[PDB]
Order: C-alpha cells, then structure tokens, then sequence
C-alpha cells in the first residue's frame, strides 16, 4: 500500500497536474475508516454506529483535517 | 508481532425473552436497564429553554406564569380556532412517558357525556396497543368513540415506548404505524428493507407529521392519512386538501375541511406538528442529519461506552450540546446556541403577526357576510375568494405554530410560509372590503387587539355558562352548552 | 527523503517589491505579480450569467426585453419607486471591477447634460485608488465638489479597483485605504494597520460593499462617506441610526435622515445600496468566520503548481464543479450545494417582488390619501406622518435586500425575516392611509396594483426633457419637465465647450 | 473541551446539576451514571432541607 | 523508530501584555477570549435546580 501510494503521490507531485481540490479516492476512505474503529472499538461496542453512517467521520467531520474551519486557519499562498 | 485489538467492532444483534406480542415497557426493562433509564428521563417535566421546553403551560396564555402560561406564547389561539376542540385546550408537548396521561386529562375530549365526540384514531399515535385494537376490530376500528378505550389502557406501561419502534424478539427497528406505512407503499418502499439512515427519521415521522381523517366518503371512515401524495411543502398539502376532501359548499366543492369557522363562515384546514415534512428539506434534513442524530445521540454514560439517549426532549437542555459538538466539534456550545435563536426569535416573532392579520381576515370576512349596505356587483364570488384567502392564510401559520423547533428544522421553509401566510390573510381582507365598497373600513381601524380581544378561557365547563357566553362578540357564534356533569376523570368515570 | 517538522504558525509569504510607496497604477503590478494580475484579467468576462446574477449588465428593471438589455428574473417597480431619486435614470447588474470606471462614466444617474452632474465627488469613493491622491490634494473639501470634475483627470483601466486598493505597494500586505472604514473602524477602538489576517479577508471587501450615506452640510464635513454601523448591522439598527442622524425639518421626521422625497407620495427616502458586508456578518458563513475571501477568492493552482488566492471576484455559482465551497463541503456533489443556495433564492426573490408590490400600493394610497377632495378623518394630519413614516420603513427594510448582491445567501434568515418585516411596514401605511379618508380613496385601490400603477420600464434624463413622453405615465406629472439640453459629456470626451 | 476538543477550566461558577451529563463527577465517577449521582446529592439535601 | 509523539505536555506558561495593577475584566478579554467566553456563561440566571 504505501510502496503503490508513494509512487502515484511522486508521480502527481512531478509529472502530474493536481487540480484546485485534493481529495481521497475511495480505497483511502475505507482504510482510513477501518483504523477508525481500530482504536475506537470500545466506545462503540454496544451500538449500532457503523450502519448509518457510511463512515466514522460523517458524524466526526473534522477528523478530517479541520475542514468546517475558515480557510485562513489551514491555508496560505504557495 | 500481534495486535492487541482482541475485541473486534461489531453491529450488535439481540434475542431477548420476549414474546412477539409483547407491549408492555416494563416487560423490556430487565433486558435494557441502560436505555431504560434513559427512557425514564421523559418524566422530566420542569425544565424550559427559550422557546420551547416540559412543562406543559398552555399555548395561548402570555398573562399567567409558569406552568400555566409562558411569556412566549400565542395569545389568538383559541380566537382563530373558534368552533374546534382547539379551542378548548391545548398545551406545550412534554415526554413520551406521559402521552397517555396528558391524552385522559385534556378537555378536547368530551368529558362531559359517556362519547368523547372524537374518533378512536385519536389512540392512533398514544400507544403500542394500537397493534392489538386494529387487529381486533380491522377498518371498523378508526370510527369508533375515543371514550370506548378509555379504562382498557394502562397510563404507564401502555404509554408511547418500547414495542412502538421495536421488534420486542430481535429489538431491530420496526414502523408500526397504519398511516405511514400506507404512505411507503404508495411509494414502492418495503417497510421491512429500509436503509437504517432513512429508518432513524421514519420512526418519528409514525407521529410527528401532519395527518386528517377519512371522512364517510373518502375511504375507511375516519382512518388516518397523511397528505403527502403532492409533496412535503405547505402549497403541496394545500394543494392535496383541494382534490381531496368531501365539501358540498359553493366554492370549496370537493375539499378538505376539519371544521368551519362559525365567525367568518370559512372551511378550515388544522395543521399539526408537522415535523417530519419541515424537517425533510431543511438545511439538516436534505443533508441526510436525522431526527436520531440530534434527539437520540450517543451518549457515553455505561463507563465511557455509547449507548443511544432514548431521552426524547430539547437538544437545548444541555448546556455543554453534546449531540451537535461531533459534527460541530470546531463551534462552542454557546455559539450553536446562539445559531438556534438567531432562527427561533425571527420565527417566533413573524408567527404572531401573521396570527394578528388571520385574525382580523376572519374579522373582515365576518363583517363583510353580515353587511347590510350595498355590495359589489361581484359580492357572492368576491366573497368566495376571500374565505379561500382566509382558509389559504391560515392554514400557512398553522403549518409553522404547529411546528415544535420555532423554525430551527427549516429556517427557510418557516420564514418563507409565514411572509406568504401575511400575503393570503391580508388578500383576504382586500376582497371583504371590495364586496361591501369599503363599508367595513371603519369597523377595522383600530389596533386588531382592541376589536377583537385574544380569548384567554374557554373550556367545555364555561361554555355551559350562559353569562359567560356574553363576554366576548365572538361567542355568540358558538351554542351555550347543556349544564352537565363531569362523567369521566381520567379512566374513572364519576358517580 | 525529508526531515523537519511543519510549523504551525501559519506564515504568510513574504514580499519587497520595485514598486514606489504611492503607487497606483494596475499595470505597474503585473511585471512582479504574472499569475495573481492574469486572475484579476479574468473580470472582463462579460457574457456569464447564473440563474439570479452573473456579469451581463443588463437593467434591473427590465423583465420584457431580452439580454443584454433585460432579464427573466428583474424587479418590473424600481423606476416607480426610486422616482426623483437618480436610480430611476438607470441601475444596472453589477460586474467585474476591471468596468467599474468605465461603467460609472457612462451612467445615467450623473448629469451629462450639463457642466455639473449633480452628485458630489464622494461618488468616486468606492471607484478608484485615485482617492488616496485626491483627499490628499484637498482633504475635507475634497467631498463636496462636483463629481464630473474629476471625470477627465483618471485612467479608466490603469486606476479602476485594483492591487493599490487592498495592497500596500511594496510589502504586498493586506490594507484598508478606506476613509469610512477606517473611521469606523477607530469608532470601535481598532488599529486598522493591526488587524489578524480573518478579519481583513472580509475587511477589504467592506471598504466598498456596504450600505452608506453622505454627510449633510450641518452633519459634519459636507457630503463625507459614513457608514451607518453605530447601532449594530442589522436593518432595524440602521433604522433606528437614521432617526437620530440626519437634517429633516419636515413636521414628524424632525432630525432623521432622508436621501430624497418621493415627489407622489411625498414621503421622506432612505435609499439602502448593495449591503454585503453587514448582511454577510451574521450570517451562516460570517457568523462561522467564513470570509468573503473563502468563497470569492478561492485559492488556485493554476500556473505551475503553485496556488495563488483568485482574484476573479465573480459568482461562485459560474463554478460548474463548485471547488470554491468543495474546500470545506467536500462531501456534498456541486449539483446538491447549488439545490440549496436556489432554495434560499428563488423564495427571497419571490418575495422581494410581493413586498416591492405593496410598497408600490403604499405610495399609490398615502399620493391618493394626499389629494383626497372628500370629508378627511379627525386625526388626518397624524395620520397621514405615520403612513409616511410605514411607506419610508417599508420600503428601506426591502431595498436592504434588494439591494444586496447574493438573492439572500449570504444570509437566508435576515433576508426573509426583513422582506416579511417589509410587507407588514407597507400595508400599514395603506391601512392608515384609507383611515385618514375615512376609506373614501378605497376603490380607487381595489384592482391588481400593475394595472392601477404601472410598471415604469423607460426614464432617462433625455426622455425627461420630452414633453410628450412626459404625459406617458400618471405618476410623471410629480416631475418637472428638464430643460432641452445637449450631452456635455461621453464617458471622459467632453462634447460642449465649459 | 469546548476547545475544539483541547481542555479549558470552566469559569461558570453554577450548580453542578445544571449539567444532565454529570461530567464534573464522572471521571471520579464514570462507573456511575447521572442519574444515579443526582439521586444520591437529592438523597442528601431532601433529609437536609426538610 | 522514532516517536511520533512531537508535541509535548508542559504546563502552560503565560506572559501577557497587562499591567501589574491590572483589574477591568474587559482587559483580560483579549488575551483569553476562551476563559472569558465561560465566565460569561454566570450571565445565566433563569435555570433552577
Ligand atoms: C493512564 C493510565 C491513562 C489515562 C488516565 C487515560 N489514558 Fe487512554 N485511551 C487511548 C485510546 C485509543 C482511547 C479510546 C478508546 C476507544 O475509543 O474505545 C483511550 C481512552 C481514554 C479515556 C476515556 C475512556 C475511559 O476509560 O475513561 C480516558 C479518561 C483515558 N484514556 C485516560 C490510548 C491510551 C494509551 C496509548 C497506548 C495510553 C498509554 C493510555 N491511553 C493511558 C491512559
Ligand atoms: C465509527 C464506528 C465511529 C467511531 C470510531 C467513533 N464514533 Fe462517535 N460520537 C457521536 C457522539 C454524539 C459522541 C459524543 C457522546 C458523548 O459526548 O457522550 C461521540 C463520541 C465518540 C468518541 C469520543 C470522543 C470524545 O469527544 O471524547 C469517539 C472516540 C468516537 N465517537 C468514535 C456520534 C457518532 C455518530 C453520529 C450518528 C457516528 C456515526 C459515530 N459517532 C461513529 C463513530
Ligand atoms: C425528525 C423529523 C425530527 C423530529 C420528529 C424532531 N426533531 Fe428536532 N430540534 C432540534 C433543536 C435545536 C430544537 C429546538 C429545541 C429548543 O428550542 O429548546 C428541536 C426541537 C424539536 C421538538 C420540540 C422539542 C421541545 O423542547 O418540546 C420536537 C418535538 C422535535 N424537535 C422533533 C434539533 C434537531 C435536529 C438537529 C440538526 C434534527 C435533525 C431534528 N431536530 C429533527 C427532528
Ligand atoms: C473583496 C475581496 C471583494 C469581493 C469579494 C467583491 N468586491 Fe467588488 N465591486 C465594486 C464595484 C464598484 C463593482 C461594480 C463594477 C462595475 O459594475 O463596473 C463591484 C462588483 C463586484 C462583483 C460582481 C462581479 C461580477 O462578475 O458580477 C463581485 C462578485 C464583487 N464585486 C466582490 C467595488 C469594490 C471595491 C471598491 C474599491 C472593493 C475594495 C471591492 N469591491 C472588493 C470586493
Ligand atoms: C463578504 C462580506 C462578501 C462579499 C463582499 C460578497 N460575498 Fe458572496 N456570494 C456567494 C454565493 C453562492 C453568491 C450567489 C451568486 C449567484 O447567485 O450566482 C454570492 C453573491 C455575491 C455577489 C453578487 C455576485 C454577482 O454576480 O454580481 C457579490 C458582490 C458578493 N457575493 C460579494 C458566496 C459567498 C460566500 C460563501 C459562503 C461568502 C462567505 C460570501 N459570498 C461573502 C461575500
Ligand atoms: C492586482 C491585480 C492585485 C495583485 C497583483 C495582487 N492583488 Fe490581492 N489579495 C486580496 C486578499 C483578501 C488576499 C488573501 C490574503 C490572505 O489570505 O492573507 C490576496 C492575496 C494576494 C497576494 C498573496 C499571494 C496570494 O495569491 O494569496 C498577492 C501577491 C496579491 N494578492 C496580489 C485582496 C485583493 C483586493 C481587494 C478587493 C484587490 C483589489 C487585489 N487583491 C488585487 C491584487
Ligand atoms: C476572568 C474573566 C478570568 C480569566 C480570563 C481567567 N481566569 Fe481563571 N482560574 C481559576 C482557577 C482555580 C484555574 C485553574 C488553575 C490551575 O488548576 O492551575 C483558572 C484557570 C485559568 C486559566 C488557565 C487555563 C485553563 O483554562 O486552565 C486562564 C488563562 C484563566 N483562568 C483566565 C480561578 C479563577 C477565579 C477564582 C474565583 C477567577 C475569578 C478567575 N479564575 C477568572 C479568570
Ligand atoms: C460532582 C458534582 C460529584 C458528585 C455528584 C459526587 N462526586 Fe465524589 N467522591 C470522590 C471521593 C474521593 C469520595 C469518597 C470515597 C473515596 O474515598 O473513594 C467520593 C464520594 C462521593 C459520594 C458518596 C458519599 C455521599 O455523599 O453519598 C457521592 C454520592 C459522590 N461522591 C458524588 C471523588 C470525587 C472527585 C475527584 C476529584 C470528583 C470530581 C467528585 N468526586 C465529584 C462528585
Ligand atoms: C486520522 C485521525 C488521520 C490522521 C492521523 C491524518 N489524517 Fe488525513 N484524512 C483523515 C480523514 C478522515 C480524511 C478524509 C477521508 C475521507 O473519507 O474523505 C483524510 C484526508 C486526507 C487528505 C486529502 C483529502 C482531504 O480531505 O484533505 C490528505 C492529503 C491527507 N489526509 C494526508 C494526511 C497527512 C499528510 C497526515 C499527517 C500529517 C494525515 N493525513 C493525518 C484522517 C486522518
Ligand atoms: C408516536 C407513537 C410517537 C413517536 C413514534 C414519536 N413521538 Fe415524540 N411525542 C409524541 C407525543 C404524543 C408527545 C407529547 C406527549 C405529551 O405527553 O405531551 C411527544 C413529545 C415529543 C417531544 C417533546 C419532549 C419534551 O418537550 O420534553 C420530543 C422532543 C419528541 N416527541 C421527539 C420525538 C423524536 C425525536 C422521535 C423519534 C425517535 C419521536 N418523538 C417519536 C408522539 C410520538
Ligand atoms: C481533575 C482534576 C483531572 C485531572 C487531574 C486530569 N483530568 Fe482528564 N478529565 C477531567 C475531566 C473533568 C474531563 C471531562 C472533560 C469533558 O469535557 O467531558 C476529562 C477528560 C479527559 C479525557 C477525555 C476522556 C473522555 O471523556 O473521552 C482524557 C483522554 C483525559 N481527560 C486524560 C487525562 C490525562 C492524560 C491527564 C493527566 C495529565 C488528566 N486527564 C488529568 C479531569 C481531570
Ligand atoms: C451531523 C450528523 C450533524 C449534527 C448532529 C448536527 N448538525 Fe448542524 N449541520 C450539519 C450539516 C451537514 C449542516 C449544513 C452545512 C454542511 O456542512 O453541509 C449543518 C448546519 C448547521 C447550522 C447552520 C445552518 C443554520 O440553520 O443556522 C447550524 C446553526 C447548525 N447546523 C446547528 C446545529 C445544532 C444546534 C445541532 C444540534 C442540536 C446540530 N447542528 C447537529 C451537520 C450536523
Ligand atoms: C462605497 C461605499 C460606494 C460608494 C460611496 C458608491 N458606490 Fe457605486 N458601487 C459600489 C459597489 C460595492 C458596487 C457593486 C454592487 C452593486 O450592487 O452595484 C457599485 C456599483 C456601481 C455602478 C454599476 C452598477 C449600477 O448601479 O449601474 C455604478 C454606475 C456606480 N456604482 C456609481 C456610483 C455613484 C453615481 C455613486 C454616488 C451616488 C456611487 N457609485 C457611490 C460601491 C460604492
Ligand atoms: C421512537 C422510537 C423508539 C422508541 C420508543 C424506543 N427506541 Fe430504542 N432505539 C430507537 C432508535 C432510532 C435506536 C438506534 C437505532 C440504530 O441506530 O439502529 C434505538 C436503539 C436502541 C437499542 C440499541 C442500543 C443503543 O443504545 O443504541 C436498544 C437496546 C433499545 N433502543 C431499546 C429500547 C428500549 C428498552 C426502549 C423503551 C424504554 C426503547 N428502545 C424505545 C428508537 C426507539
Ligand atoms: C543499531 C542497534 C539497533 C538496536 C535498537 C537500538 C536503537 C533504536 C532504539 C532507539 C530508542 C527509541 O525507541 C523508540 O522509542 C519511542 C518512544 O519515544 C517508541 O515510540 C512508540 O511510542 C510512542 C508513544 O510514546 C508512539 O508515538 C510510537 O508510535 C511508538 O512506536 C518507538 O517505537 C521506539 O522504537
Ligand atoms: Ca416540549
Ligand atoms: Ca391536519
Ligand atoms: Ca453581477
């Protein structure tokens, strides 16, 4: 995984054009999302919080990188 | 080497001792003591937020303090519903532990003869016995009397609770609801295969909805529907009460009607807490956030272990708004706060002025139908518009007051229905004083509260007060009730 | 393959440019800065329209005629309603700032027909980095010239909005050069060259995005720019500023503000302009602290692979795949963040037009209410003040939003709450208008209101100097036949000779 | 933590029971549930009030 | 490896631009608008117990 991720993340970064929005595929959503409960198994032992929600974070929402935050927090020019 | 994730995330799934009949509440209390207890905190009924809170105060009474009346309140209630069982009680919806004991105390039931005068759908949104009385008595059940149930319930472990949303063996999500289970059909849904996200807004949308009653002729007499074949917004139902409905009056033929107004002589729709459809296409709603999400969050209170609150009240009632700082972790409590009154005081504000000119279209059209001088060329269709006007405009307000978040769950939509609500009630007066060549334009100067005053009491007892009947000009439009004796006091009937 | 860990502070690159302290001129800035100057190239696009806004300036009053005239979503009652107000010569939908001297130069709202165009030089305010050059030239009498004095003294490209108005020339960090913005920002104890970076993001756009006023000659310096924030953001407030500042000495508005009288109703105006910044403030996104700059200058990674902030200051709308908001709602499709701004939209511009309707009725009835030859109610004369006082509330509270650029986005709940607020204002006005005939002007007010009073769709100043037109509409007879004129002016050519 | 989720020390100097979630108690307490505790300080005050 | 544990706990210091003498409350406000936006929190006066 990181040998194929760090290839493709080289290639983009060298030979790629990158668009204005960087976001992760779906083989990284479900990755992520199974080290999620990983760690959180026990608070979540006892409900059914994998089944409305398609992922973790779509109640979480800024575990994924503080992005309900204004833009002035996170970014500046290159 | 190894991992110690010995303990592996998995959807629990349950096999209680139950039978598959089972209603009772306490009979599921020895297998869930966690949700139980959480269920237990309905019976709070003491605390209030801004706008909204458990203390049953009545809607209409801003004069009284607390629990009779509240200093938000809605002071033309019983006004604009003159000749309804609103206009007998109607107060602040507290805990689903208390359903059934606020339904044996509340005067819109007669009390005062053996029949109630309401149909036993009433039951329809009480009680998980509801499984049992359908089963019993099929289509022959709904136009029943209320009253005829009324000593075969227990108040507690009958109430609203376990076996209403449950499968009592499995414990997996279940809609037990005739109505809306009739609504998914017509749909193509299979009420056994609903995705869980749907699912967690569907098993409040079984009674947090707007709904009317057969009448004779429309299907099963007295059954309950929810009008929602046009569409989930304000003009789709309007819409639907114009093609659906039993009316033979000249103008309205056709249409749907729960009462007419005895003052201004006006077919009226009720609207009732329409949560489920103000919800749907609300900025939380279109964006898949459910009734669960913010009314049954997970709470971490067995050690640090989630279990879902089944303490169904205000999200306000936290000071610290645990169920929002998930998807709002970046906001304080107090900043959410604030976002919800920003709403709720607009809301609340408009709704009372929208409510002031119903009153005075119903006032217009009252003075108009009783004129004397000469009317238009026009008067008889003139007359026809403005009550379609009267009807139209209140049905907007009634559709938002009606409403339990002061706007919060659709801030749009509420703004939007209330600003057109004004719109048809004002239109309404515009035609009353083109039928009558503006004869009526000095009985309606004033300020609407000194030419009709808000009626602060009236119950089923004083309106057999024949002295009573005289103190306001609005009551000679009711009849003065036989003096009778009160028959029931909750499931006692009297000697 | 790499070693140190990222710092968390933030740092904003650093700049030291050729450029001189007082440098102005737009074309001086692309040598230095290629990529930011070709994004700000990008607002002479023209042609793009969204479903409510867009870049074609075409008249705002205009339902009947097709682009680039007119539009299907256009307010039919602004000529009536802004009658003997300039607004009524012409108004159009705003676009990129690389027009907005070119645009202001051919406007019909400043007399070219004459030496003086009749509005005082503080129109050039919001226009061009000029400014800074010209109050330092005369200071406090730099307001009050005439505004056609200065219309042959600018490059009409070289000095509109660009990089000297939020820029400092030689260090490149953010700026306010605006007078009233400064002021105000002083009135609440701020330190304009001191303010964090999340306020300026929002701040350089308030220096001109706002609701304004100039100063009477007894108010203060003589038709000076002042934004009228004292009482808070809201419409209210600013109402209520209005009352306490001002010059009217007409009997029942003693001491507040009015911009002009509406010559049928005789009505004291306020006249509310574009309030993006005070609408924005609380709002979902403001409130939140979610900048004019997060969603109008996203940032691009155009060039290279470098991102630089857009400063193509458009319609975030024009974006068919929505990356501006994607930066933050990057779990919504664009086509569902669209279905939510047109739900806010298409209900504030419905009833904007409703409000707009019984604000054009309020008029009709206190003008019919003003001319009544019948027996007239006890209390006429006080209550004629207060339906004036409704007309006047009615319809600032409307032109607020109006007004304001984003159809009720920037702010759903304000938007809607004071078009309902607007409504309620109006037909008081008509209720105490018919009261004070005792009804008596009733079926005088008893059709549909565009057949009562119609739409104006033609006025400008060379139709006004036509007698004949001037019979064309039954509310023109408030207005004074303008003499016959030449046009002294085409944009900078002058035609007549001072 | 109502800082994002980074710790402050609450500065609202209130009742304890305003709180339904108990947190105050149930780091000390988390075998507890709020409702418990909260009969257990009424248990108290009742027979000291009366 | 190496620990990716780079932030440490220390206890907080502080050094703010106050006086000595320093006692407005609206002073303290800008260098901690956390604990201040809490003290305002006692403004609530209509909830019982
Ligand atoms: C030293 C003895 C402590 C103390 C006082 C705490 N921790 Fe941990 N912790 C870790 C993880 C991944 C979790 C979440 C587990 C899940 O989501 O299911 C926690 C949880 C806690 C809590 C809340 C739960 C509770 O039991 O009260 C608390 C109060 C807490 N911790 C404090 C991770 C780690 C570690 C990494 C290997 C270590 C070491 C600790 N925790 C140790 C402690
Ligand atoms: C997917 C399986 C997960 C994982 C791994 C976690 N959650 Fe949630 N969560 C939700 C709410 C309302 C709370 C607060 C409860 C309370 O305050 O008492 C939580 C809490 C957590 C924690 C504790 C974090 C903390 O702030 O201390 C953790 C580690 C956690 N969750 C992990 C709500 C939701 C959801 C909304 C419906 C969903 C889906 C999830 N959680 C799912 C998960
Ligand atoms: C799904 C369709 C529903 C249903 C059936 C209900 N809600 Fe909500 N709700 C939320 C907030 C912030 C309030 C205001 C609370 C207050 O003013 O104190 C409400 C209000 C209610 C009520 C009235 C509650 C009362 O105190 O009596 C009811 C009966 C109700 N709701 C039912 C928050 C949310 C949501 C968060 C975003 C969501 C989603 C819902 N509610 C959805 C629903
Ligand atoms: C801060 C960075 C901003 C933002 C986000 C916007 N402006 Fe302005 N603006 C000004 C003038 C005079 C016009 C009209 C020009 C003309 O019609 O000739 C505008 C126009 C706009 C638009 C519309 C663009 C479109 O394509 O439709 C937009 C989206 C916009 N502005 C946003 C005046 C000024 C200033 C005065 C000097 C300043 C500073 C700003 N604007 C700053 C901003
Ligand atoms: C800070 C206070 C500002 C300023 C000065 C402006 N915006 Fe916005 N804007 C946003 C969206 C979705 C629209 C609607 C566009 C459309 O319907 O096509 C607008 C509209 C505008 C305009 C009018 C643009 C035009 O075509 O003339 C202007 C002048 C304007 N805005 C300026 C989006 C946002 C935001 C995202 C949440 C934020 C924040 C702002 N705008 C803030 C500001
Ligand atoms: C004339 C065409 C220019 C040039 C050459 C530049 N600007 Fe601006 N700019 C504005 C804002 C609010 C920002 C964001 C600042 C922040 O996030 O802290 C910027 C950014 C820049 C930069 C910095 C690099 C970057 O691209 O982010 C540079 C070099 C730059 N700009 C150059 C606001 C404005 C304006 C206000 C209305 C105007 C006018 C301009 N910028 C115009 C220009
Ligand atoms: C008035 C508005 C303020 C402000 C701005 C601050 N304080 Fe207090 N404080 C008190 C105690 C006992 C603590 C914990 C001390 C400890 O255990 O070491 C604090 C903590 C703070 C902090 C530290 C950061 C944190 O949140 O822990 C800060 C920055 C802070 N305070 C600012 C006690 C009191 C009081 C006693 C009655 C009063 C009054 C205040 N604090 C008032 C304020
Ligand atoms: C928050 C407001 C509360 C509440 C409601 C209670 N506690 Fe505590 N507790 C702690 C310790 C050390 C003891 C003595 C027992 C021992 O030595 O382990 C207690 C005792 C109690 C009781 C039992 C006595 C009684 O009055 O019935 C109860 C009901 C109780 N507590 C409730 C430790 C702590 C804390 C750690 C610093 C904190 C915080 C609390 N307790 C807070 C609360
Ligand atoms: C778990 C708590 C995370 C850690 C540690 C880091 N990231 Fe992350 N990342 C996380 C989530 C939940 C998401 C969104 C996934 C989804 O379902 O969409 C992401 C996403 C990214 C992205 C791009 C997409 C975006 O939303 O910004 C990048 C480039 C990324 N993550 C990289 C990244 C790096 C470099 C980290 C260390 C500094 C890192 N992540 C930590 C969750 C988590
Ligand atoms: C019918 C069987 C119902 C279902 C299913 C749900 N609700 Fe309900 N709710 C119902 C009634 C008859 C009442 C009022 C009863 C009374 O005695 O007054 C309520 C009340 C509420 C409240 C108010 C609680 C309070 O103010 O303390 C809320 C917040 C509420 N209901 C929410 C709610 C939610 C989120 C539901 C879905 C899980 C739900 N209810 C289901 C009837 C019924
Ligand atoms: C009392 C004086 C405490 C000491 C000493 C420490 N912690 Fe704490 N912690 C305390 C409270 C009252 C809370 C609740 C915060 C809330 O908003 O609910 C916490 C919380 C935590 C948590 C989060 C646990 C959870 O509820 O999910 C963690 C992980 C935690 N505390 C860890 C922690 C550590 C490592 C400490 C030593 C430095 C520590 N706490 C000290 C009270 C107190
Ligand atoms: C996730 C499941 C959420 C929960 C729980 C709550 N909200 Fe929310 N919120 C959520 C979304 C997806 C949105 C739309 C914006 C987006 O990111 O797509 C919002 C929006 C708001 C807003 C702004 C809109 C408004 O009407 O003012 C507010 C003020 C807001 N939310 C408050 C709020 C409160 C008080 C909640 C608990 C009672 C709450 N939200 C829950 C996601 C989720
Ligand atoms: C800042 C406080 C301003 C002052 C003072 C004046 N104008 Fe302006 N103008 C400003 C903005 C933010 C915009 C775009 C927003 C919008 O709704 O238009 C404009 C636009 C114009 C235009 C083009 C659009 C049009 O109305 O046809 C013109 C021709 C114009 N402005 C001229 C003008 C005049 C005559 C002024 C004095 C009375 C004046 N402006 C003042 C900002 C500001
Ligand atoms: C109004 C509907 C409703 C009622 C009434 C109700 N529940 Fe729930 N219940 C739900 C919903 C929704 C969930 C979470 C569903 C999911 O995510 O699968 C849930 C979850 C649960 C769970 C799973 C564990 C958990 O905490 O999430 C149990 C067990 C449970 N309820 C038991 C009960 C008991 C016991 C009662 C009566 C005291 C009861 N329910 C009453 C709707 C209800
Ligand atoms: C050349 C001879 C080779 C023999 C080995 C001797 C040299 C290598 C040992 C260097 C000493 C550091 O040893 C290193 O300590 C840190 C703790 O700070 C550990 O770090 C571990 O704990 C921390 C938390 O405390 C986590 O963030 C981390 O994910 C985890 O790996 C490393 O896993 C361990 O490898
Ligand atoms: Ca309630
Ligand atoms: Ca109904
Ligand atoms: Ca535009």
């Amino acid at each position: 995984f990181k040998a194929i991720a760090g290839a493709r993340d080289v290639y983009m970064n060298t030979l790629g054009h990158p668009g204005d929005l960087i976001l992760a595929g779906m083989e990284t959503k479900e990755v992520v999302n199974a080290n999620c409960k990983a760690c959180h198994t026990m608070t979540n032992v006892e409900v059914a919080s994998m089944e409305a929600k398609k992922y973790c974070t779509d109640c979480h929402r800024n575990v994924q990188h503080m992005r309900m935050k204004p833009i002035s927090t996170r970014e500046v020019a290159d | 080497g190894c991992s110690d994730v010995s303990t592996e995330l998995k959807t629990p799934v349950y096999k209680t001792k139950l039978t598959a009949e089972e209603i009772r509440n306490s009979a599921f209390k020895p297998e869930f003591p966690k949700q139980y207890a959480s269920y237990e905190r309905n019976d709070e009924t003491t605390v209030m937020t801004e706008y909204k809170g458990s203390v049953p105060f009545n809607k209409n009474d801003n004069v009284n303090p607390l629990p009779e009346g509240y200093r938000h309140a809605q002071p033309y209630l019983k006004n604009l519903w003159l000749g309804y069982p609103f206009m007998y009680e109607y107060r602040e919806a507290r805990g689903h532990t208390y359903a059934i004991q606020d339904f044996l105390h509340i005067d819109r039931i007669n009390r005062y003869a053996e029949k109630g005068g309401l149909p036993a759908t009433c039951w329809n949104c009480k009680t998980p016995k509801m499984m049992e009385w359908v089963k019993e008595s099929g289509d022959g059940f709904w136009a029943k009397d209320v009253n005829e149930f009324r000593d075969k319930i227990d108040m507690k472990d009958h109430t609203i609770g376990c076996a209403t949303c449950h499968d009592p063996q499995t414990m997996e999500l279940r809609i037990t609801s005739v109505p809306l289970t009739d609504y998914l059909v017509s749909q193509g849904k299979d009420p056994k295969k609903l995705p869980r996200n749907e699912m967690r807004a569907l098993v409040c949308g079984q009674c947090h909805v707007e709904y009317y009653f057969n009448g004779p002729t429309m299907g099963v007499n007295k059954k309950p529907v929810f009008p929602w074949a046009e569409g989930f917004d304000p003009a789709d139902m309007y819409r639907y009460y114009d093609k659906h409905g039993d009316l033979q009056v000249k103008g309205f033929e056709g249409k749907f009607a729960d009462w007419t107004h005895p003052a201004s002589k006006t077919p009226m729709i009720k609207a009732q807490h329409p949560e489920y459809e103000t919800w749907i296409n609300g900025t939380h709603g279109a964006a898949g956030v459910t009734c669960a999400d913010c009314h049954m969050s997970y709470t971490r209170s067995d050690d640090k272990k989630k279990i879902s609150s089944h303490w169904w009240t205000s999200p306000m009632k936290d000071p610290e708004m645990r169920a929002c700082r998930q998807c709002h972790s970046d906001k304080t409590p107090d900043y959410l706060k604030s976002r919800v009154l920003f709403t709720q005081k607009r809301t609340f504000d408009l709704l009372l002025a929208a409510q002031e000119v119903s009153v005075k279209a119903h006032e217009a059209v009252r003075l108009a139908n009783e004129y004397q001088g000469a009317k238009a060329a026009g008067y008889d269709d003139l007359m026809i518009q403005a009550r379609e006007m009267v009807r139209k405009g209140q049905f907007f307000w009634d559709y938002v007051s009606a409403e339990n978040s002061v706007g919060f769950h659709n801030p749009a939509k509420a703004l939007d229905t209330l600003a057109q609500s004004q719109q048809f009630s004002q239109k309404a007066i515009d035609l009353a004083m083109e039928a009558t060549q503006y004869g009526i334009g000095k009985d309606l100067s004033g300020d609407i509260k000194t030419i009709v005053p808000p009626i602060l009491k009236m119950n089923r007892k004083l309106q057999q007060d024949p002295e009573f009947m005289k103190t306001h000009k609005w009551f000679q439009y009711l009849p003065v009730l036989p003096k009778a004796d009160q028959v029931w006091d909750g499931q006692k009937r009297l000697v």
